[PDB]
């Protein structure tokens, strides 16, 4: 639409600007946290006994 | 030349046990087609397994047989079997391309209801013909002379056995591929790899005369005639044409298809 | 979705006769149909079962021989061909609706039934007979088994009726705990192995009739005395 | 307009200077410290057979039991994945699907594909068969990938560059979602699901509000056009799978690329992405006909699933993450564990 | 071992099993073509011989055979994204204007088209069935303007048939496969005939994938 997509793109970047951002490193403990605090109920990470493994002979 | 027949006891199980485990192993080579290169291949290690090692025997013994007379017959039997068996896959195998060229539409692509009770009623008629043909040989049929010899030496079964086991299906292959080869120049004709196809039809077809025709016109010619010289280096050079037919059938009959191929690439890379 | 069930009267002990259901309004095809007769002043009785296919067929150890159900499926039509009558045979015999997959209900919907009158197995118990409650306060009705329904996959096999007189039965809970499509949220059943209790929170007028507790383990499938509700 | 371009420019310039100012360390040099996962041999417990056509989508239950998968021979079968058993097969009327979502309630099942239309089948019938709920019309391009937020409304994205919200009782688009260059190719609806991120042709991720009704942030990084994407499971990150052969994380907060998933051997382009429970695997489907267990804080190679014969299409992994089922094009869905 | 349920739970997946068995082998014989043309190659006209939005189904039967032809004419985004939709299709009905070759280029955009699909990773071993239609406009068209215009250096004499060879020789170019084979043919308004060559086309195509699949090919 030329200008009027050209208006659109614009307002939407602007809007996009304007938001509040959190520190990498913060993002990346709070990743981690969660990780670790729900990796006891994982069983992909840690393989789960047959005794309670419905996915069995 | 006993070492000889020991050298291929390897080369057969070494060549058909890659073939048999291969087509297991890849889904992609599971067609009703391969089962009769299957077929083949069990048919080809029951030869190596069953029926060379006494022939490996009688060599090292310098031809005499020390066993039961039951022992002699049922190894005549079970030889007969497996090399009827292979002829008549040979000619099963030859119907099943001419089906495949003449009746495309009804052979899908190797696969449907039609091409699997084609091909498993094909497989039951060699197995249970080479059967039929072996059956009366265990039956006290081989007149043999002196109890020390084990050879075929019958010459009204004989006749009739080379006529129905190898001169039949060797005279309807080769009309089969004969048509296989006319059908094939009159559809490019009516159009207006036709090399590989003609390269394939002509090594198979040759490879199967060579080494079979010499060993059952040799054994025709001493079973029925005034006078032949049949000598018995002939009659075990015949023997070895035709076992290291058996040796070279899977090698012709699938490392010269691009799928087998990849597959023993695969195979072998490990 | 309704089934009309045909053929009765009155019948000589030494006749012939055969039920015929007419299925309608649903895919009657995929659906196993079983045959439940109810006796004069007598709870439930399995008779019969025919799969969706007629690929399995099972009978009651009193009518074996003596019935041959059949189905129709062009039609939408089950068939019931009773070969030798008796005295004992005679009962309202209803055609039920019976769909078989992971999470289905199973004796869902029953037919109206038609009336027929002639001139080892889990023995599910009750216990309870007749129990007089007012409407507003709660209900428990307790149904026993004497073999555990609690199979090794984690499921337990028991099924609630409710036959409101002068109607077919309804299904209320399958396998213990899930409710059947349509029934309100009062209902509760709940137990363990052996022991089954069901709780209803609040009674109201149509809760009134006799509750029938079923198992389905294995064939034949045996139901309860029938526990009545009244005022 | 050559300023507003330029402006454009200097608010991605302004932006990537306030990540790298916010980027005083990065996701594999603080997750140095941690203890990397062992190395996880995961068996294939069960197959699925019953498809004469490639598998192009499946979708887990919230019972984490049952599970829905769209072939292109023109079925959708419901298996019950404890017993192999088939509890449906729906024939549908355009054989070309290429989506399949299974409702959180567990009532509906949705489909898609060339034919642009969403189609919803509803499963607890009284008739007691599978039939056509309703057929959402309205998308100009092939339908790429459908998710229910619940029973009554769907959101689907299609080959139109659009994104679109529907009402299904209604039958038609509640809200339009639009700015994507490129074919939108898959979707992934937040835990909350109060915002959703698609990943399209233009080899850009946006983070669209559902409420509001309009995108709000734009994620790019990749090289080549998005196949697959996939929240983290706290619903604060999500990750994405392209063609170029690299996965790639990113964080709403940051708004920015956070860890990429790429190892040297690996050249052919990734089909489906998803995550573990807890978060710390990320599993992702490759052309190479075998799928890959990234550790989600090292991008170390973890495990390696192989037995398909042909490419993986799509894997999901249950809610109660328990097992991992993967679908591929040799018309076998086999379940991981 | 399995209670009343599983078992009848079981029976209904078997039953469901034999229903899709019975479906794939009823639909196996089917053969599935895929018409693709450039807007106004004649695609409804050849269609109408043979016989909203998204691909539209054009199944027809002739002699013994249920051809299934898919026309793709809605999907306007990017082709790659929904080839890989026919990994097994028997053939490709390509279909070109002859008379635009030089109104518009429009025989320049026909053939890079055409250089896209055929040597795309996906259509490898298969056929192409190319149509050449709207020859009899074609046939004035070339004693008016000559072909030079549309292709340079054609160094030829301007007339019907070379001018025609010249063009379906350039189109059989661009085939870098050796097990893929072009069937052209060159069609005018109605004939009536095209489900003829098209049967030819796909039988001959079938004998080639039955050769390949035995091994003599
Ligand atoms: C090779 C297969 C090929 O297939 C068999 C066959 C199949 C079908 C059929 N109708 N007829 C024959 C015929 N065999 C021939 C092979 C078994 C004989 C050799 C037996 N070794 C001896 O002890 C021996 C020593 C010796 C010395 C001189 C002369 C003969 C001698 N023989």
């Amino acid at each position: 639409a030329s200008i009027a997509q050209a208006r659109k793109l614009v307002e939407q970047l602007k809007m996009e600007a304007n938001i509040d951002r959190i520190k990498v490193s913060k993002a990346a403990a709070d990743l981690m946290a969660y990780c670790e605090a729900h990796a006891k109920e994982d069983p992909l990470l840690t393989p789960v006994p047959a005794s309670e493994n419905p996915f069995r002979e | 030349y006993a070492l000889s027949y020991c050298a291929l006891i390897l080369a057969i199980v070494f060549g058909n046990g890659l073939v048999c485990m291969a087509v297991l192993k890849e889904r992609a080579l599971q067609t009703t087609t391969n089962y009769l290169v299957v077929s083949l291949a069990v048919a080809d290690l029951l030869v190596a397994t069953l029926v060379m090692p006494w022939v490996v025997y009688l060599e090292v013994t310098g031809g005499v047989w020390n066993f039961s007379r039951i022992c002699c017959d049922v190894f005549v039997t079970l030889d007969v079997m497996m090399c009827t068996a292979s002829i008549w896959n040979l000619c099963a195998i030859s119907i099943d391309r001419y089906t495949a060229v003449v009746m495309p539409v009804h052979y899908q692509h190797g696969t449907g209801q039609s091409s699997c009770r084609r091909v498993a009623l094909m497989i039951t008629a060699v197995w249970v013909l080479a059967f039929a043909v072996s059956c009366p040989l265990l039956f006290g049929f081989n007149t043999t002379g002196d109890p020390t010899v084990c050879s075929i030496s019958n010459p009204d079964f004989v006749i009739y056995s080379s006529v129905v086991s190898f001169y039949l299906p060797f005279g309807v292959t080769v009309l089969v591929y004969a048509r296989i080869y006319v059908v094939l120049k009159q559809r490019r004709r009516k159009r207006i790899r036709e090399k590989k196809a003609t390269q394939m039809v002509a090594i198979v077809l040759g490879a199967f005369i060579v080494c079979w025709l010499p060993f059952f016109l040799t054994h025709v010619l001493n079973t029925h005639c005034q006078t032949c010289h049949v000598s018995p280096e002939l009659y075990s050079a015949t023997t070895w044409l035709g076992y290291v037919n058996s040796a070279l059938n899977p090698v012709i009959y699938t490392t010269f298809n691009i799928e087998f191929r990849k597959a023993f690439l695969k195979i072998l890379s490990c | 979705v309704q089934l009309v069930e045909s053929g009765g009267g009155l019948v000589q002990p030494g006749g012939s006769r055969k039920l015929s259901c007419s299925a309608s309004g649903f895919a009657f095809s995929s659906f196993g149909m079983h045959w439940v007769r109810q006796a004069p002043e007598k709870g439930l009785e399995w008779v019969a079962y025919i799969s969706s296919g007629s690929g399995t067929i099972y009978y009651a150890d009193t009518v074996k021989g003596r019935f041959t159900i059949s189905r129709d499926d062009p039609k939408n039509t089950l068939f019931l061909q009773m070969t030798s009558l008796r005295s004992e045979d005679t009962a309202m015999y209803y055609c039920v609706r019976s769909i078989y997959y992971y999470g289905s209900s199973p004796f869902d919907f029953w037919g109206q039934g038609t009336t027929l009158t002639v001139s080892s197995d889990i023995v599910m118990t009750q216990a309870t007979s007749s129990v007089p409650v007012t409407p507003g306060e709660s209900v428990s009705i307790s149904c026993r088994s004497s073999k555990s329904l609690l199979h090794s996959n984690g499921n337990t096999y028991l099924y609630w009726f409710l036959q409101r007189p002068g109607q077919s039965p309804q299904l209320l809970i399958y396998r213990m705990s899930n409710l059947a499509s349509g029934v309100p949220d009062r209902f509760s059943g709940s137990g363990s192995g052996t022991a089954f209790t069901l709780t209803i929170s609040r009674l109201e007028a149509e809760d009134v009739g006799v509750y029938y507790c079923m198992q389905h383990l294995e064939y034949p499938l045996t139901f309860g005395a029938g526990t009545k509700l009244e005022l | 307009l050559d300023q507003l371009r330029q402006e454009a420019e200097q608010l991605k310039n302004q932006i990537r200077d306030a990540r790298k100012a916010c980027a005083d360390a990065t996701l594999s040099q603080i997750t140095n410290n941690i203890d990397p996962v062992g190395r996880i041999q995961m068996r294939t417990r069960r197959t699925l057979r019953g498809h004469l056509a490639k598998i192009y989508a499946m979708h887990w239950g919230t019972d984490s039991r049952l599970l829905v998968s769209a072939s292109q021979d023109g079925k959708l079968i419901i298996w019950d994945s404890y017993t192999t058993n088939k509890v449906h097969a729906i024939p549908l009327r355009s054989s070309w699907v290429m989506t399949c979502a299974y409702a959180p309630s567990g009532n509906y099942v949705a489909c898609g594909g060339l034919d642009n239309i969403c189609s919803i089948y509803n499963l607890k019938t009284r008739e007691g068969n599978v039939r056509v709920s309703r057929e959402l019309a309205g998308h100009t391009g092939y339908l790429s990938c459908c998710r229910f937020l619940d029973d009554n409304q769907i959101v689907t994205s299609s080959g139109d560059t659009t994104c679109a919200l529907w009402d299904i009782e209604t039958g038609q688009q509640t809200t339009t979602f639009t700015g994507h260059t490129g074919d939108v190719m898959s979707l992934s609806l937040a835990p909350d699901t109060r915002l959703f991120v698609s990943g399209a042709c233009d080899a850009s991720a946006k983070l669209w509000d559902v409420r509001e009704g309009m995108c709000r942030q734009t994620f790019t990084g990749h090289e080549s056009d998005i196949n697959a994407i996939c929240f983290f499971p706290n619903g604060n990150a999500f990750a994405t799978g392209s063609d170029d052969a690299t996965c790639r994380l990113f964080d709403l907060r940051a708004d920015q690329e956070l860890m990429t998933y790429s190892h040297d051997n690996i050249i052919c382009g990734i089909t489906s992405v998803s995550f573990s429970k807890s978060g710390r695997l990320l599993l992702a489907g490759y052309d190479d006909f075998n799928c890959n267990v990234w550790d989600a804080l090292k991008a170390d190679r973890a495990g390696v699933l192989a037995g398909h014969d042909n490419r993986v299409s799509c894997l999901g992994v249950t809610d109660d993450g328990m097992a991992v089922a993967t679908g591929s094009w040799d018309s076998f869905l086999k379940i991981w564990n | 071992t399995l209670s009343a349920e599983e078992r009848a739970a079981l029976e209904r997946s078997k039953a469901i099993e034999k229903n899709l068995k019975e479906d794939g082998i009823s639909a196996a014989k089917d053969v599935k073509l895929l018409l693709l043309g450039a807007g106004e190659s004649g695609k409804n006209t050849i269609v109408k011989q043979m016989k909203t939005t998204g691909i539209v189904e054009t199944h027809f039967t002739f002699k013994n055979l249920h051809f299934r032809l898919f026309d793709v004419g809605a999907q306007r985004s990017e082709r790659k994204k929904w080839i890989h939709c026919f990994e097994d299709v028997t053939a490709i009905i390509f279909c070109v204007a002859l008379s635009g070759y030089d109104q518009v280029n429009r025989m320049h955009a026909s053939l890079k088209l055409f250089d896209s699909i055929c040597n795309n990773k996906f259509f490898i071993d298969t056929s192409i069935i190319l149509f050449l239609n709207k020859k009899d406009l074609f046939g004035e068209k070339i004693k008016k303007s000559p072909l030079t215009i549309c292709f340079p250096e054609y160094t030829g004499p301007n007339t019907y048939e070379d001018a025609a060879a010249y063009i379906q020789a350039q189109f059989e170019s661009k085939n870098r496969s050796p097990n893929k084979e072009i069937y052209c043919h060159m069609t005018c308004s109605t004939d009536t005939n095209n489900i003829q060559v098209v049967f030819d086309a796909v039988t001959d195509i079938i004998i080639a994938n039955n050769l390949r699949g035995c091994g003599l090919y």
